[PDB]
């Protein structure tokens, strides 16, 4: 079916939090996190591979 | 009505569908009326004498 | 005065034409039923497809024309009762019958015997209510009461050419079926790359959108099927041609 | 150019079609792994 | 009413609830659960025993 | 208080006008017959009284 998108704001103009982004920047300027797993994907992949074989 | 088209080929893509549109615009009415207070003189076939 | 987003225009263009794929696929399926279930023997066949043919093992005594010395319309509508040729075309059946499936044309002239008119009113040798003077016009397939140990039901229903619509049964047929028949509405698996990748070859419907690559790019809505609706018992129905 | 039209509702001519089958005779559905199917009727006739 | 409570339960095993007539899923009809916009469920259909299978 | 019947031996003895006749008194007999068969494509059924 056809994909829609739909813009949010972050927070009301009230005040109120309509919401709520949370993450740990590891750099200024980081919008989206990267999940921990990034730096040892290829090496616990290959490591079930060659458990498997 | 949809086709039998082996799973092999291709299938022609249908038209998409729609269009029709008309115009029956302006319509109008007067039945013009008056008085001409001059017959008033005269009796109604009612209003007894 | 209120226009709309092209955007939107698209969207509700693509839900229109997943609608008519819809109905498109839906419709194919129906005309398996009917074909099945009032003959026995179904073929598919059309340009760029090779033919297929498919016998459900429906006895010739299945198919019963009328055509002969009396079929149905030289007999009087005054003295003669057709309930007793109804058990003739019942009893070579092999199984028990509750629906008397009719075309909305055949049933004028079934009515047309008065032998069921007067049966109708006996207040104590007939239960079996049926209604005339029809309970439903200008829809789809209509009931009319009880036969007894049957119920009457009466099909309108039209399948759509690649440019004119026409009635799904002919002109004047009828079958006697039963609600328990069992029928299967299967479904083959889906021989696409796509499909096979995902492991989603065992499924009724296959919907699907993508684009093509290139500067004039443009996208496309697909719907595939394999359908290949059956009944495990051909015999169970009797089709008669009335005449 | 300086028209103005106004437009009314849009008939839509929607289209009769009405199973009466798959949901009255096969009211079951079976999908597919292999690709033909085979189909058993066993005669039980004892004397 | 012979038990003062008239409540009883059934368990059930996912295998026993699918999509009706195996029809294909939506976006509220969903591997035989019915669910709103929102996406909270609103109904399930319940298969009876297909034992045997005949 | 039994006459069970032959599946087509009763089917003459229904074309009789003397039974449909005789379900249509009103007044003169309280039998109960089915006639249009409430019970075909299968075995053995009662008519009625």
């Amino acid at each position: 079916m056809p994909q829609k998108w739909t813009w949010i704001p972050r927070e009301l103009p009230g005040g109120r939090a309509s919401f709520i982004h949370v993450f740990e920047p590891v750099e200024d300027g980081q919008t989206r996190g990267a999940n921990v797993f990034y730096s040892v994907m290829e090496q616990m992949k290959m490591l079930d591979t060659l458990q498997n074989t | 009505m949809a086709l039998y088209v082996s799973p092999i080929v291709s299938g022609e893509v249908i038209r998409s569908r729609g269009g029709s549109t008309s115009e029956f615009t302006p319509g109008y009415v007067k039945p013009k009326h008056e008085v001409n207070p001059q017959m008033t003189l005269r009796r109604l076939p009612d209003e007894d004498p | 005065q209120n226009l709309a987003d092209p955007a939107y225009r698209r969207r509700r263009i693509i839900m229109q034409n997943m609608r008519d794929e819809e109905l498109a696929i839906a419709q194919v399926e129906e005309m398996q039923a009917v074909s099945a279930v009032l003959k026995g023997k179904y073929t598919m066949t059309g340009e760029a497809f090779d033919p297929v043919e498919v016998d459900m093992g429906r006895s010739e005594e299945n198919n019963i024309t009328q055509s002969g010395g009396t079929e149905w319309s030289k007999r009087d509508k005054s003295t003669y009762d057709p309930t007793d040729d109804i058990e003739a075309y019942a009893l070579n059946a092999s199984g028990v019958v509750n629906i008397i499936v009719f075309d909305p044309k055949g049933w004028a002239l079934f009515r047309s015997f008065k032998a069921v008119k007067e049966k109708l009113d006996t207040r104590r040798g007939s239960n079996s209510e049926l209604e005339t003077a029809v309970k439903d016009l200008g829809k789809a397939v209509s009931y009319k009461g009880m036969y007894g140990d049957v119920a009457i039901v009466v099909y309108s229903g039209q399948y759509v050419e690649n440019g004119v619509k026409k009635n799904f049964l002919p002109d004047n047929t009828m079958v006697l079926g039963n609600t328990q028949a069992r029928g299967l509405r299967t479904y083959g698996c889906i021989q696409d790359a796509d499909a096979q990748r995902e492991g989603i070859n065992a499924s009724a419907r296959y919907p699907k959108n993508w684009v093509t690559t290139g500067d004039p790019a443009r996208e496309f809505t697909m719907i595939q099927s394999a359908p290949l609706m059956l009944l495990a018992d051909p015999d169970e129905f009797v089709s008669v041609q009335l005449a | 150019m300086y028209t103005t039209a106004q437009l009314l509702a849009a008939n839509e001519q929607k289209f009769k079609f009405d199973p009466l089958f798959l949901r009255l005779f096969f009211r079951e559905s079976y999908p597919f792994t292999t690709e033909k199917v085979y189909l058993s009727q066993i005669p039980g006739l004892v004397n | 009413s012979s038990r003062l409570f008239r409540t009883q339960f059934r368990m059930v095993s996912p295998k026993r609830i699918s999509n009706p007539n195996n029809t294909g899923d939506s976006r509220n009809c969903r591997a035989g659960v019915q669910i709103n916009d929102s996406g909270a469920a609103l109904g399930y259909y319940v298969s009876e025993d297909g034992y045997p299978g005949w």
